[PDB]
DNA sequence: TTGAGAGCGGCCCGGAGCCAGCAGGGAGCTGGGAGC
DNA sequence: GCTCCCAGCTCCCTGCTGGCTCCGAGTGGGTTCCGCCGCTCTCAA
């Protein structure tokens, strides 16, 4: 909705999870809207910073990931409408990986870009 | 073209860039063909 | 499922009309005429047209029928072939630097202080001005002194200088500039640039040596050439095979008594016979002129075409009359 | 500090071949049944 | 009842009509014309 759709084009920065491309403004007030439960994004910044990504090639504007051979690719069929980013370069520290892989929620990249 | 294909490879801005350097080879040997509109400097007079 | 169709924006403004057609769809979802399509593309390294995601051209025209960066598009649009989907989205990728905007556009700089804010650097130019004489620019040296005698906005500390806005020189101007206002990559100074604050380059035709190797002390013609990795396809003596040899395995070699060409350096233009090569030095009797000249064997190559004998400016030529003084 | 200017930087018929579309014999192909 | 002269078919091919390039007689002399726009910093108020 109109809380996950960015309000300026300053300091846009990538999830490292969901690939959600959103400002630190929203992040501060409410982080991810995706995986927020199993992240807790919301309420610091230095993790933050660790569990979100600056460098980010391309946008998506999904709003049906149902029907959406985009979606199919990028293997966000089952997350929410929002705008995701084609590519996202990071990766998140080693014990949230492994929190993460304990909670049950394996980690995969969201780098899907040819690196040469 | 030479930078695209060495880098961009789009393969649509390609073809698009290499359809306009054929018309500009074709209006270099004649300005006059009855097929396409003919080329212009700033001053207007078509090429010769 | 739907087809992508190329409409045609301003050059430059793509992103801007994707996030206005974007904004507008976002008010006018929920009205009486929402948009059908599907989603817009506007890749990184296209400029003058975008894509849209659509099932129809009607949809395409109604989805553009809005901001008039699309209206030349409008009259018509043209559908993206079906294999090009999958290269649609496909994305290929104390220092030097060099300005973007100002009077010092492509110029090389030296970093000379790095500000740890991350928003300006220190950097050293060579001053393209006039010293406020003509304007009321080549490179040149600063001249404090000159600037001093013109006067107009000029503050004096000694060595160190303000004048023309806020412009600081010490010895050189020595000016803060931003980040994003030069490139801190890929600019390489060449060595006068040096002074002032790898290549392989095979050609067909030519002879080469392998000094290395189960197959050393072999001399073959050079018929192909490649940027790392030549593999190249010897014509070596007594061998009708052609072999595979990468650039740095292979070097300029030039049998005793023959025509060769400096390709660069202060001998460069030059054409003569070689007197003695030895491991890396060749001494070479110039044609023209009858000087002994030095190169290593990567600075010479062989051509059938000898010295013009005229100047690289095309104004004299050798062993002509000039003026000394009046 | 801001506003504009100055200069750099980039963007009226002719004829005649000539093709292409269509139209009518025409022998191959295989049924058709006439004949043995 | 299967070849075979025949009939019908079926391609088959040579034989008729329409859009189209491209040219178009011999010297003075006069007037006009060769970007425009964007864009970023200097000096002035």
């Amino acid at each position: 909705a109109l809380e996950t759709v960015p309000k300026d084009l300053r300091h846009l920065r990538a999830c490292l999870l969901c690939s959600l491309v959103k400002t630190i403004d929203q992040f501060e007030y409410d982080g991810c809207d995706n995986c927020d439960a199993y992240l807790q994004m919301k309420g610091n910044r230095e993790m933050v910073y660790d569990c979100t990504s600056s460098s980010f090639d391309g946008i998506i504007a999904m709003m049906s990931p149902e029907d959406s051979w985009v979606s199919k690719w990028q293997r966000v069929s089952n997350f929410k409408p929002g705008v995701y980013a084609v590519s996202v370069t990071g990766r998140l520290p080693q014990g949230i990986v492994r929190e993460l892989k304990s909670r049950g929620v394996a980690y995969k990249s969201r780098d899907t870009a040819i690196k040469t | 073209l030479r930078r695209n294909e060495q880098n961009g490879a789009a393969a649509h801005v390609i073809a698009e860039d290499v359809k306009l350097l054929q018309f500009h080879v074709a209006t270099m040997v004649d300005n006059e063909l009855p097929g396409l509109p003919r080329a212009m400097q700033k001053s207007g007079r078509p090429l010769k | 499922d739907p087809n992508l169709w190329t409409v045609k924006c301003k050059i430059g403004e793509e992103r801007a009309t994707a996030i206005s057609l974007m904004r507008k769809f976002i008010a006018y979802q929920f009205t009486d005429t929402p948009l059908q399509i599907k989603s817009v593309v506007a890749p990184e390294h296209v400029k003058g047209y975008i894509y849209v995601e659509a099932y129809k051209q009607t949809h395409v025209k109604q989805a553009i029928e809005g901001v008039g960066n699309l209206r030349l598009g409008y009259w018509n649009q043209q559908m993206v072939p079906i294999k090009e989907m999958t290269d649609v989205l496909k994305v290929v990728k104390k220092s030097w630097v060099r300005l973007k905007r100002g009077i010092y556009k492509d110029d090389i700089a030296q970093v000379d202080y790095v500000e740890p804010s991350q928003n300006t650097i220190s950097l050293k130019m060579i001053p393209r001005i006039d010293y406020d004489r003509i304007k009321a620019p080549p490179q040149r040296l600063f001249d404090a002194e000159k600037i001093r005698s013109l006067g107009g906005d000029v503050a004096s500390d000694g060595d160190f200088l303000i004048f023309e806005g806020n412009r600081y020189s010490r010895k050189f101007l020595f000016k803060s500039f931003a980040m994003s206002a030069v490139i801190t990559e890929g600019v390489k100074p060449t060595l006068s640039e040096l002074e002032k604050f790898r290549e392989h380059n095979f050609q067909p035709g030519d002879n080469v040596e392998v000094c290395e190797g189960e197959l050393i002390n072999l001399q073959g013609k050079i018929l192909s050439v490649d940027g790392n990795k030549i593999t190249i396809m010897p014509k070596h003596e007594d061998l009708k095979d052609m072999l595979e040899f990468p650039a740095q395995e292979l070097r300029k070699y030039f049998k005793m008594g023959d025509h060769v060409k400096v390709i660069a350096g202060r001998f460069e233009g030059d054409t003569g016979l070689i007197v003695r090569v030895e491991e890396n030095f060749v001494i070479l009797f110039s044609d023209l002129t009858m000087h002994e000249l030095k190169v290593l064997p990567r600075d010479l190559q062989l051509c059938s075409e000898t010295a013009s004998g005229v100047d690289v400016g095309g104004q004299h030529e050798w062993g002509e009359l000039v003026q000394l003084d009046p």
